[PDB]
RNA sequence: CCAACUUCUUAGAGGGACAAGUGGCGUUCAGCCACCCGAGAUUGAGCAAUAACAGGUCUGUGAUGCCCUUAGAUGUCCGGGGCUGCACGCGCGCUACACUGACUGGCUCAGCGUGUGCCUACCCUACGCCGGCAGGCGCGGGUAACCCGUUGAACCCCAUUCGUGAUGGGGAUCGGGGAUUGCAAUUAUUCCCCAUGAACGAGGAAUUCCCAGUAAGUGCGGGUCAUAAGCUUGCGUUGAUUAAG
């Protein structure tokens, strides 16, 4: 029936919306996309070659649950554990200009707007079709 | 001008209190000192000595 | 670790020697009597006295204790 | 020579022994009559009234 | 009737030895859905015996520091291993687990702080909780030391050592070494 | 629309170590979810049978007149599922002492006590602070002699 | 997809002066080249328009030639400037990745440069000491006898 | 310890300061005599500006 | 002398410019909450500030 | 006691598709020591034998994928 | 008043547990061992006697005796260097020896606490825009349950790659470059990038600490702090194997 995003498995809701944005080729992908390493707490490049679409799908969904997320906030949520070699490991921040470029690229896709205060929310046009494909992926849980 | 945090409000007047305790010890030791007691108002503040020989102060 | 120190036993004996006509083998009434009739500085030794008071209720209802 | 590996219920535990507090004397009874009862020792904790099985039944008790 | 990990109910299982029914807890009073609980088992003694044996097997599996509190990570070691066990045999895996507890728990060992004849000298019997403690210790250890340098998963190495120990062939580590406890106990009987 | 029976409901918490979780439950028709999302759509999923567990040995269809929903705050990934396991257990126990007979409440408390009492007792053990000479509360730094 | 094998499969390849292993995959097979690290290898391959999951002995010689060509002069294949070994080289002012005996050439060349003008770094390379200001009182014992 | 010698002991000083908050819709003149009821050394009172 | 470079090494940042406000040492001092007293005899006045220990 | 082989010959691949869908426990760790391959083609080829339909899938976990023999009679 | 209330949160008061109740033991003494009820049937720490030690500290102190030195001064300031030098020996520790793992990506959970200064310059950081990264600017907020901050912490969970190979384990050593703090970075402050890729396969004699939210894993925050934690002092998280002698 009426199935929102919250009652769907969301590890593979991200796989659903990444495949959506990849086939709807209206996302302003940067030129440096294949040499990025993604947030210096890790030592290899990202394995998936079209990783920019699954980061975009993820950062739209986290922006759905949390309004007013900025480029400083998105790097605190994709950060992880930096292994410092012979010294103990620590938390470290994400990559800022992969977070800034992906929020600007979604604004070309008309799925994120700025706020009265700082940060970003997503427009009603933005939420209406990730609810539309949330219904598809809960139906494809059967299908 | 601008005022400072409540956490360092309380350690500043506690260290105000400890400083003039030490000086009024060094002055009034020969005159039966026995401590002090402070009251701060948004006016004149009033510090009463607790001297035993109130003649000599 | 239950063993009760001398101030618990001594002060409970002076209740039962002196206010036996007000006490009984209920803990929660003797706790209220000893609160009203003694001067107890904290709550923990209050009901640690009152428990030894109820112990001696079943003890001196049997025979001649130091009574 | 060939013994049946015979099981036995315990009566009263006779306190620790074994110079480190490791062995417990237990006084087993051989499940078939309560008249036949040897005093023996196990290691590990006992719980009076349970069942333990002797690989060989009669060797020795703790006496000098 | 309760189906530990969703299946493999616990009525067909039978503990064969009389000596261990009061210490192995497969029955309905101590049968759960999955082995993870707020324990409180070493507060007073002798309540690590009505702790169910699937819980006591998944506690004795995370051992060596790098896996020391990973209890949501060793519960799936046992979750998968029951399915590997069920396919090589066709039996309820709880029945073949308690056959491993029966057959890997020793019956004799020895104790001495003096003049090591071999290591310990005076051969003693064993209580039926220490043979349960040494059943779960030998089984989890042998499943670990035979999967340390191997392509083989810990789940398969667990599964194929206690179905190898429930039959009894001295090919599992819990049998080929428990006999050496009972050999060395006869050697200083 | 408040036209029938305004606020026939309770709001009942359960805890583990910091993790509080308070279940608001109304009168309605068979709905169970936590922070918005359903109970079968829950994060760990290795502990799946011990957070839909009061539903199991009581009954989905029998106890389907209630619309339990929970908000969770604080804790960890394991403590936040013991907190909701405690919460929705003692929610409909507390819902029955307020709107139906306690003959029925004792009829379900009979299930939820002989089956591992921790569904409606708060497990009292807590953080137990560090001391000033060791790496933790009990353990100590390595003593050397020579 | 390789259910058996195609017809030719190099036991070892031969790239610059290194015979890289033939049973590895290309992302980790060309890291036997001194100068191609674990990170530079993936970037050259993504500029080489290849599938990363192919193994080593099953690249045709056009694939091998184009992989060697891109890692040889990466400055024109849109690989950015602070990804390279010799950023702003101290003899020429240019930018190069160095991948060969030329890596060890330019390694010792700066060692003998500092040894010539007797800088403090060059004197401790001329000795057997630590260079980056490490302590020496208790560590590094098994370099000296 | 004043020196380095000893058996690694630590003293944990602490100060727990309490604070409470009260609102009034009073006319802002009589707050002066509200301030003028008791000297009371251990407290610290503060009156908000009357401009809301 | 010759005032241009008497006290010319910059006492700014660094422990050569922090000092005890009672007791005039530069070592061990506690700059937390603006106390700026020495470690060794913060413990003297710790009750005069009002810092009780646990009891 | 050392190096195995990737990329099957003819001699092990026909040995694969004649008896590896027959026995009951089948896992990439099994056929990377009963055969002479090393693994990661154990994972690759046994994935596509599930794609054919010669075996059944049971578990599918990231640390452990477990298959079984297929319905016989 | 274009709503009520305190469950959750924060306190304040008061309550509550006493070995009370029930068996069993014991001189039917002190008490002990079991249960039932209950949140709890020993929470954890602080203070801590008498008498001492030739224990440590005059390098913490305008605590101080005595001796020494006092202008070519052991006072004090400025500049440079040193306390980091290495055939070796010992003690705390950190990271490891992998597949119960490392990757790459998804996914979801905290608590203790700290913040712009009288001298004293410099604080915590939202957001936006430049940068591949550390970072750089513009623009706010916060003297704090008002802002950072619903502190989207790691481990763990889910998929991907890797396959027992000193390997994609381990990351020492070392070259070149890039930023920040600063009066100044050389004998590398720290951080970033690329490359280099050493021992190390679970450790002899011996030895340490610990019995429940404990050990251990795992991060976070105070202290030091212009720049800075492999240390220390706290905090939560995951959570036990053995024992009641
Ligand atoms: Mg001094
Ligand atoms: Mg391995």
């Amino acid at each position: 029936p009426g199935v929102t995003v919250k009652d769907v498995n969301q590890q593979e809701f991200v796989r659903a919306l990444a495949a959506f944005l990849k086939k709807s080729g209206k996302l302003k992908v940067p030129e440096w996309v294949d040499t990025v390493k993604l947030a210096k707490h890790k030592e290899l490049a990202p394995y998936d070659e079209n990783w920019f679409y699954t980061r975009a799908a993820s950062t739209a969904r986290h922006l759905y649950l949390r309004g007013g997320a900025g480029v400083g906030s998105m790097t605190k949520i994709y950060g992880g554990r930096q292994r410092n070699g012979v010294m103990p490991s620590h938390f470290s921040r994400g990559s800022k200009s992969v977070a800034r470029r992906v929020l600007q690229a979604l604004e070309g896709l008309k799925m994120v707007e700025k706020d009265q205060d700082g940060g970003r929310k997503l427009t009603p046009q933005g939420q209406r079709d990730l609810d539309r494909i949330a219904g598809q992926v809960a139906a494809a849980n059967k299908k | 001008a601008v005022q400072i945090s409540k956490k360092r409000k309380f350690v500043a007047d506690g260290i105000f209190k400890a400083e003039l305790n030490e000086f009024l010890t060094r002055e009034l030791a020969e005159d039966g000192y026995s401590g002090v007691e402070v009251r701060v108002t948004p006016t004149r503040t009033e510090i009463i000595i607790l001297a035993t020989r109130t003649q000599n102060v | 670790g239950r063993v009760r120190t001398k101030t618990v036993k001594k002060a409970a004996r002076v209740i039962i020697e002196k206010y036996y006509t007000r006490l009984g083998n209920d803990f929660h009434t003797n706790k209220r009597v000893c609160e009203e009739i003694a001067i107890i500085p904290s709550k923990k030794l209050r009901n640690k006295i009152a428990g030894y008071v109820t112990h001696l209720m079943k003890r001196i209802q049997r025979g001649p204790v130091r009574g | 020579r060939v013994q049946p590996i015979k099981l036995a219920r315990v009566t009263k535990v006779l306190g620790r022994t074994g110079s480190q507090g490791q062995c417990t004397q237990v006084r087993v009874e051989f499940m078939d009559d309560t008249s036949r009862s040897i005093i023996r020792n196990v290691k590990g904790p006992v719980r009076e009234g349970d069942v333990l099985t002797l690989l060989e039944s009669e060797r020795e008790a703790r006496r000098l | 009737d309760i189906k530990l990990f969703g299946k493999w109910s616990t009525d067909d299982v039978q503990i064969n030895d009389i000596s261990l029914q009061d210490y192995i807890a497969v029955k309905e009073k101590y049968a759960k859905y999955l082995p993870h609980s707020a324990g409180r088992y070493a507060a007073k003694r002798f309540r690590k015996a009505q702790c169910p044996i699937v819980e006591r097997l998944t506690n004795s599996m995370m051992m060596h520091g790098r896996n020391n509190g990973k209890k949501l990570m060793t519960v799936r070691i046992v979750k998968h291993a029951f399915e590997i066990i069920h396919l090589l045999t066709g039996e309820n895996p709880l029945q073949v687990l308690v056959n491993a507890i029966i057959n890997s728990g020793p019956r004799e060992d020895s104790t001495r702080i003096g003049r090591a004849g071999t290591v310990r000298r005076q051969a003693v019997d064993v209580s039926p909780l220490r043979r349960v403690n040494q059943a779960i210790w030998l089984l989890c250890t042998g499943a670990r030391e035979a999967a340390f340098r191997n392509i083989k998963t810990i789940a398969e190495c667990l599964a194929d050592e206690l179905i190898n120990a429930a039959k009894g062939s001295s090919n599992s580590y819990a049998i080929k070494k428990k006999d050496e406890l009972e050999r060395v106990a006869k050697s200083n009987r | 629309m408040p036209s029938k029976g305004p606020l026939q409901s309770v709001q009942v918490f359960g805890r583990k170590k910091t993790a509080t979780a308070v279940a608001h439950c109304k009168r309605g028709n068979g709905l169970i979810k936590v922070n918005g999302r359903p109970l079968e759509m829950i994060e760990p999923r290795t502990l799946q049978y011990k957070l839909l567990e009061p539903v199991l040995l009581l009954g989905k269809e029998r106890f389907a007149g209630v619309d339990i929903r929970v908000r969770v705050k604080g804790g960890g990934h394991v403590a936040q599922i013991y907190a909701i396991r405690q919460s929705i257990s003692k929610a409909l126990v507390a819902y029955y002492q307020k709107y139906v007979d306690e003959a029925s409440k004792k009829e379900i408390k009979d299930i939820l006590i002989q089956y591992d009492r921790t569904l409606l007792v708060a497990d009292p053990r807590r953080c137990e602070s560090k001391k000033f000479g060791g790496p933790g509360a009990r353990a100590r730094y390595q003593k050397s002699y020579r | 997809m390789s259910l058996v094998i195609p017809e030719k499969f190099q036991h070892i390849l031969r790239v610059l002066n290194t015979n890289i292993d033939g049973r590895r995959k290309i992302a980790f097979a060309i890291t036997a080249i001194k100068g191609v690290g674990r990170r530079y290898a993936h970037v050259v391959l993504r500029k080489a328009d290849i599938d990363l999951t192919k193994r080593a002995g099953e690249l045709t010689e056009d694939e091998v030639e184009r992989v060697i060509t891109i890692m040889q002069n990466p400055r024109q294949y849109k690989i950015p400037d602070w990804f390279l070994n010799r950023q702003k080289d101290v003899k020429d002012g240019k930018y190069s990745q160095v991948l060969a005996n030329g890596l060890d050439n330019k390694l010792r060349e700066d060692l003998e440069r500092l040894k010539k003008i007797r800088a403090h770094r060059g004197l401790r390379h001329f000795w057997g000491l630590r260079v980056r200001g490490q302590h020496t009182k208790t560590t590094g014992r098994r370099g000296r006898t | 310890t004043p020196c380095g010698e000893g058996s690694k002991t630590w003293d944990r000083f602490q100060m727990r300061i309490h604070k409470r908050l009260i609102d009034l819709h009073s006319p802002s003149e009589i707050v002066k005599q509200i301030t003028s009821i008791s000297i009371e050394p251990g407290v610290e009172v503060e009156v908000t500006i009357a401009d809301a | 002398g010759h005032q241009q470079l008497y006290w010319s090494h910059p006492r700014k940042f660094g422990q050569g410019s922090r000092s005890c406000r009672v007791c005039s040492n530069r070592h061990g001092l506690i700059r937390k909450y603006g106390l700026n007293m020495c470690r060794q005899c913060f413990r003297q006045y710790a009750k005069d500030i009002g810092f009780i220990k646990l009891d | 006691k050392l190096n195995n082989l990737v990329l099957f010959d003819k001699a092990t691949y026909d040995k694969l598709c004649k008896e590896v869908p027959n026995y009951k426990l089948i896992t990439p760790a099994v056929v990377s020591e009963r055969l002479k391959i090393r693994g990661s083609l154990a994972r690759a080829a046994l994935q596509e034998l599930l794609s054919k339909g010669l075996i059944k899938l049971v578990s599918k976990h990231r640390a452990q994928v477990i298959y079984t023999r297929n319905t016989k009679g």
